[PDB]
Order: C-alpha cells, then sequence, then structure tokens
C-alpha cells in the first residue's frame, strides 16, 4: 500500500540500476537513489514501507552475474542496505508477499531451472526453504491471493508453460490449479479484486497482447481486453483497482509505455511514458520519498 | 533470454 509507483532496474543494452517512481496523481517521475548492482529479471515488492529489490542478473560486458540478492530501499533516507541473500541466484525470478513474509519462487540460476521457493522473515532478516513447487519455472508470474501464493507460467526450460499451482502455507503444500488458456513465459501477473490477471508474456513465438484472468472461486481463466502493446518482460502493478503494466520487449523495440486497466471499463490505456526503454523491471507500490530528483 | 529481448 502506498501512493507511487516504483520501478527498479531493467534491461536495456545491459542490465540497468535506476529506481525511478510515477505519480499517478501528478503525472511526474521521480529519480531515485540507484540500485547498488544493476539487475534485470528481478522482483519488486513491498513490506512495511520498504521496498525489496529481490534476485534478478546483472547483464554486462564485465560478465553476467545471476544475483540471490535481497536489498530493501528507505523512502524515508532515500538509501538502499544490503539485506539476508537467498539460498540460491534466481534470475527470472516471481515473488510474493504472505502476512509480512516475502516468498522467492523459481527462477534460473546458469542452465539450471529452479522449481525451489524460499521465505524471508523480515524481523529476523532470515530466508528459509519451503516446499519446492511441482514445476521447475523460469519467467514465471506470481501473486498472492487470500494468503494463498501462486506460481503462474514460466519457462522449464524445455518448453514455455500454460499450467500454473498454488501453495498452502498451512500445509507447506503446492497444488495445481486450472491452467491458462495461453502458454505465457515473461508475462505480468498481478491480482485485482477476486481475479489474478496474466497480461502479455512470450508463447515461444510472439510476444503476447492478449491478457486472461483466473477467478479463484469459478477455477476457470477468462480473456479480457488485449493490451495496445504486445509486451514480454513487462513490470506490473495495481494502483487504486487498476493494473498498470510497464516497459517490457515486443519484438522489436524496448518499450517506455506504461498502460492502465480499467476493469469497470475493459479498456487498457496509455498513462505515460517511462523516461526510457527497458524490460525486465521489478515494480511495486508504496509512499513517496523525501529527497529525490524531479525527471524533466 | 529472448523475452527480455536479451
Amino acid at each position: 500500500v502506498g501512493r507511487l509507483i516504483y520501478t527498479a532496474g531493467g534491461y536495456f543494452r545491459q542490465s540497468l540500476s535506476y529506481l525511478e517512481a510515477y505519480n499517478p496523481s501528478n503525472g511526474s517521475w521521480l529519480r531515485l537513489a540507484d540500485l547498488q548492482v544493476p539487475r534485470s529479471g528481478l522482483a519488486g515488492c513491498v513490506v512495511g514501507g520498504l521496498l525489496y529489490a529481490v534476485g534478478g542478473r546483472n547483464n554486462s560486458p564485465d560478465g553476467n552475474t545471476d544475483s540471490s540478492a535481497l536489498d530493501c530501499y528507505n523512502p524515508m533516507t532515500n538509501q538502499w542496505s544490503p539485506c539476508a541473500s537467498m539460498s540460491v541466484p534466481r534470475n527470472r525470478i516471481g515473488v510474493g508477499v504472505i502476512d509480512g513474509h516475502i516468498y522467492a519462487v523459481g527462477g534460473s540460476h546458469g542452465c539450471i531451472h529452479h522449481s525451489s521457493v524460499e521465505r524471508y522473515e523480515p524481523e529476523r532478516d532470515e530466508w528459509h526453504l519451503v516446499a519446492p513447487m511441482l514445476t521447475r519455472r523460469i519467467g514465471v508470474g506470481v501473486a498472492v491471493l487470500n494468503r494463498l501464493l501462486y506460481a503462474v507460467g514460466g519457462f522449464d526450460g524445455t518448453n514455455r508453460l500454460n499450467s500454473a499451482e498454488c501453495y498452502y502455507p498451512e500445509r507447506n503444500e503446492w497444488r495445481m490449479i486450472t491452467p491458462m488458456n495461453t502458454i505465457r513465459s515473461g508475462a505480468g501477473v498481478c491480482v485485482l479484486h477476486n481475479c489474478i490477471y496474466a497480461a502479455g508474456g512470450y508463447d515461444g513465438q510472439d510476444q503476447l497482447n492478449s491478457v486472461e484472468r483466473y477467478d479463484v472461486e469459478t477455477e476457470t481463466w477468462t480473456f479480457v481486453a488485449p493490451m495496445r502493446h504486445h509486451r514480454s518482460a513487462l513490470g506490473i502493478t495495481v494502483h487504486q483497482g487498476k493494473i498498470y503494466v510497464l516497459g517490457g520487449y515486443d519484438g522489436h523495440t524496448f518499450l517506455d509505455s506504461v498502460e492502465c486497466y480499467d476493469p469497470d471499463s475493459d479498456t487498457w490505456s496509455e498513462v505515460t511514458r517511462m523516461t526510457s526503454g527497458r524490460s525486465g523491471v521489478g515494480v511495486a507500490v508504496t509512499m513517496e520519498p523525501c529527497r529525490k530528483q524531479i525527471d524533466q | 533470454w529472448r523475452q527480455d529481448i536479451d
């Protein structure tokens, strides 16, 4: 919960250190403190008003390194601090938060595709491994609804997946759910009201503009209006009852486009542009900081 | 990888 849409890292020619924040209320962008280490394919999440950047990879000319890092950004100080690292590097990770605890899901390390899952306890600054998923998944979308964690699509190393599964923390156990109608790796996955949305992604042939949503009560996936741009490795968040998708790759260009989905009207609209095109960002929402620089 | 356009 909060007021700005923060976008951390990403990729354009090489992995990026940018931390920028968009204010839907006035259309303004702020540049904040860079990440300590560039990273794309990371996830962002917020707990207790702090922004966490999780996993990813630094794709650079001086060497490509998969990240096990968990770093914390304090909007009150405009500073990043390192937290305890995960058990393993996880590029193209998915992350969700249940009851103040951060779940790191899947992702890759070199040629290995993780089924493993681990949980962060901020109060103790400690990671612990939980039950692994039923399927190895990288480029996996993750969202939380009703204190259950969902892992949606991805890539197992051989095929892009339409499959999805759901984790019950009290049983430390994953269960398959209805697969999506479309195979999607690198989709934006997020929750709006009673529904898990999976927007865009790559089906192994094309970047996608289609968007489908899972109703947890009916156990079905239904397509809604498609986005204006096909995009994979997009950033996604929810703010005041609307979905926002940020950047991505459309098979031609690294997008700067930010689109807003209104569920009331079932329409996607262009709302703003990032200061530069990029894919594989981590995105989350929290309170405004105090001493940034406004982007002209 | 290719969804990032890497």
